RNA sequence: GUCUAAUUAAAACAUAGCAUUGCGAUGGUCAGAAAGUGAUGUUGACGCAAUGUGAUUUCUGCCCAGUGCUCUGAAUGUCAAA
RNA sequence: UAUAGUUUCUUUACUUAUUCAAUGAAGCGGAGCUGGAAUUCAUUUUCCACGUUCUAGCAUUCAAGGUCCCAUUCGGGGCUGA
């Protein structure tokens, strides 16, 4: 038949992400000394609109403690945090809003956004806008940690692992609905082609698995096998069960 | 045998020492003779009534001159062969491929004069 | 302009204070009373520090 | 001479001296450049077998392929 | 005295910026170091067998010194008192028609692995030493055995650089003695002595023990944190 | 709002909104002859990917036997090479 | 159910091989001072710290000091400060 649109997606000529109104990666500082023998401070310098994304960041200004300079960071901003603000940031730091204490040090019941996910890697878990990661309980001995995600997830990682402490701001943006294609557009636009979306069904058999026929219908059931190839995976992908449900995600 | 000291986590390249060249034998064989002297630069005057008129007017003088020229060879060329301070020297390229230079002279000298002495008017 | 500032003379390009032509005056007011102040409570804090730690 | 003695020994393979050497080599040869010149032949009796006559103007050069 | 002041400043974690400590264990070194130091750490941390370290078994340097001393004794000739011997025996055996044996007989010292291995092929050696630092290995590995199995004493010696600069070569990794004058014969019988002590009453022990398997201090200091954790009573 | 430039501008596509599915990064989807390669991703579930339906209001019934997708393995079924 | 050999499923251990990720390859590990607790059952048994938190300031010149030298002179160098 013929080439299919995830299947170009990969490629990503026209695919590509956005980035001419971004100020970069917004990552936590390294792990060098300090953070992981004491603490350090920062000061919240401004906070700024980063296009393409939802929440807001954090330009926080740290100092190199090895030179006479002052590093800069880019943060994703905690609902609560302001601007010339004191964020205190390590392991023997204070248990307040911005501040990045460890995972084994916060207690059972905290909040925490920015979670790292291996100690290094600087920022991967909750990063988006209204999302949170609450904390469970520890094995010191063997250090870890059990953490809920907002899939539900119950994951257990590193007690070294930072995190900072808060709920990522920008949230109820979903709650809004947008009522135009052109709101849409304007979305979607400063965050990677990809949009509208296309009916297979409406394509024709060449360009889809669903397309062609005298009437819009699929014809061949849409639960896809994980299985499966590039080119066979439109539709429902590794499904269960499909249709409404009714009940409780049940975990 | 101790070690030494080190206050950068980098390691550079030494800073050896950069030879220069002892050829055993000469590239060329020959110093190339001057490439670019004023009986090159300048081919011949300009002939046409504008430039009688420039030369007449302006005490402006129009040469011929070689694509591979500039203003500073003009100005040292003109001065060698003919004695005439030139104050200010312009150039184009013609459309027939060749470079064209406008000559302004300075009160002392008359470029008709010297026109009539080259020969040519 | 950058060129511009780079022909014209000092009287042009700043002011006769400390801070002249970096900061606001008030900021340089405000910032100048944060050390001053500070230093003085970093001092009793160091002392009040040492003298009860002393006892202790 | 040594060199039937050398031989010999790199035709026993997989006695535990030859392939902690082979261990040894290959972890130097992988964690070095994939062709890079040898001034000194790992195994000097086959290079003089082949040719090799140590002096200027022979020049070894190791190099890895990938298999398969 | 009275306007200078002691500043001194804290060093601490936020509170100034540090100096200029030594880093010399935290640099990136250039590959061809990393590779000298890992391929001799792996070198020991893997189980060697046994023909393997023993090497690894050089001399004290005592004796090391004294036969450095001897085999100086018996140096062999450079190229000018070469040179110079050939023209003394030139004019000698065009004069009276010596046959090249008005030049006396040579007692030194003999370099080169071929040759020696047919001395001891032939047993014509006294003494062979053998050089520790020798990059393909497998030159060397079997001449234990092999002056064991022709009943001649072997020193694995440190330094093939050590006897080329006393052959006059960059290295030589090898030499022998087959031939001696008796004004240290005895001495070289002592020594010897010792060597057969050190080496060839001692290669059946040596030949069965595995070496290597040593460890990082770092492992080192775990393993013996576990190891006293875990029988402390 | 967009399309069959040069016979079809429409009821077609899109659309917002509704719903479903996969994925916790040792990953999902996709790419690449390979590769110390790559797009999503300067990203992180209010997100990326794949589908269907098509504003709002009201309402979405019964069938899991078939075909698919998926979860069991407690099993004398079948059961390749080595 | 008990045997001398023979095979195979499982659990975990070592780092070096392999693999992942950072980093301008900066504070690794061990031991140790200096304090707090420890009950020391004899001397410490081990554990905690082992310079920073009202404030949108500032922190740089192999660090000042102290200390030992030099050739004192314009100054120069080492230990500590760490
Ligand atoms: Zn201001």
């Amino acid at each position: 038949g013929r080439v299919i649109r995830n299947q170009r997606k990969g490629a990503g000529s026209i695919f590509t992400s956005h980035t001419r109104l971004r100020q970069g990666a917004a990552k936590l500082r390294t792990l060098d000394y300090a953070e992981r023998h004491g603490y350090i401070r920062g000061i919240v310098k401004q906070i700024v609109h980063d296009s393409g994304r939802g929440a807001p960041l954090a330009k926080v200004v740290f100092r190199d403690p090895y030179k006479y300079r002052l590093r800069e960071e880019i943060f994703i901003a905690n609902e609560g945090v302001h601007t010339g603000q004191f964020i205190y940031a390590g392991k023997k730091a204070s248990l307040n809003v911005g501040n990045v204490l460890p995972l084994g040090s916060v207690p059972e019941g905290t909040i925490v956004s920015n979670v790292e996910e291996k100690p290094g890697d600087r920022g991967a878990l909750a990063r988006a806008s209204g999302n949170y990661v609450i904390i469970i309980g520890h094995n010191p001995d063997e250090n870890k940690t059990r953490v809920r995600l907002p899939s539900g997830a119950k994951k257990v990682i590193s007690s070294d692992a930072r995190g900072v402490i808060g709920v990522i701001a920008g949230g109820g943006r979903v709650d809004k609905p947008l009522l135009k294609a052109g709101r849409a557009f304007h979305k979607y636009r400063l965050k990677r082609n990809s949009w509208p979306k296309t009916r297979g069904v409406a394509m024709n058999p060449v360009d889809h698995p669903h397309g062609g026929g005298n009437h819009q219908h699929i014809g061949k059931a849409s639960t896809i096998s994980r299985g499966a190839v590039s080119g066979q995976k439109a539709g429902l992908i590794a499904a269960r069960r499909t249709g409404l449900l009714r009940g409780s995600q049940k975990t | 045998k101790a070690l030494k000291v080190r206050t950068s986590a980098t390691f550079r390249l030494p800073k050896t020492l950069k030879l220069a060249r002892a050829p055993k034998y000469a590239s060329k064989a020959v110093p190339h003779y001057n490439r670019l002297d004023s009986y090159k630069v300048i081919e011949q005057p300009i002939t046409s009534e504008t430039a009688m008129k420039k030369v007449e007017d302006g005490n402006i003088l129009v040469f011929q001159v070689s694509m591979k020229a500039n203003k500073y060879q003009i100005k040292k060329a003109v001065k060698e062969l003919y004695e005439v301070d030139v104050l200010k020297v312009n150039t184009l390229v013609r459309p027939n491929g060749t470079k064209k230079a406008y000559v302004r002279l300075t009160a002392d000298y008359d470029a008709l004069d010297i026109a009539n002495r080259i020969g040519y008017i | 302009r950058p060129r511009q500032y780079a022909t014209v003379s000092k009287t042009h390009k700043t002011v006769s204070r400390a801070y002249g032509g970096s900061r606001c005056a008030n900021c340089v007011k405000e910032r100048i009373i944060r050390a001053f102040l500070i230093e003085e409570q970093k001092i009793v804090k160091k002392v009040v520090k040492e003298q009860t730690e002393a006892a202790k | 001479g040594a060199y039937k003695y050398l031989e010999e020994l790199q035709r026993k393979k997989q006695s535990d001296v030859l392939r902690f050497l082979q261990r040894v080599r290959v972890w130097e040869y992988r964690q070095k450049n994939v062709i890079h010149r040898a001034a000194r032949p790992t195994r000097p009796d086959k290079a003089r077998r082949l040719g090799y006559k140590a002096k200027q103007g022979f020049v070894i050069y190791r190099v890895r392929v990938r298999r398969g | 005295n009275p306007l200078t002041h002691s500043t001194p400043k804290n060093f601490g974690i936020g509170q100034a910026v540090q100096p200029k400590r030594n880093l010399s264990r935290y640099v990136k070194w250039p590959e061809y170091v990393r590779v000298q130091r890992q391929k001799k750490i792996l070198s020991i941390r893997l189980k060697v067998p046994p023909t393997i370290a023993q090497f690894q078994y050089t001399l004290d340097r005592n004796t090391a010194a004294e036969t450095f001393k001897l085999f100086n004794k018996y140096r062999p000739e450079t190229a000018a008192e070469k040179k110079e011997r050939l023209t003394k025996e030139a004019a000698a055996v065009a004069e009276g028609k010596s046959k090249q044996d008005a030049s006396p007989k040579p007692y030194a010292v003999k370099y080169g692995l071929n040759h020696v291995v047919a001395l001891i092929e032939n047993k014509k050696a006294k003494l062979v030493l053998i050089a520790n630092d020798v990059d393909p290995i497998e030159l060397v590995v079997f001449l234990p055995a092999l002056c064991k199995k022709m009943g001649v004493p072997y020193a694995i010696v440190k330094g093939k650089a050590r006897l080329g600069t006393l052959v006059n070569q960059k290295t030589s990794a090898v030499a022998a003695l087959t031939e001696v004058r008796a004004e240290d014969e005895a001495a070289l019988a002592k020594l010897v002595s010792t060597i057969d002590a050190n080496f060839a009453d001692k290669y059946d022990e040596v030949k069965k023990h595995w070496g290597g398997g040593i460890l990082g201090n770092k492992a080192q200091a775990k393993m013996d944190k576990r190891a006293k954790n875990s029988d402390s009573a």
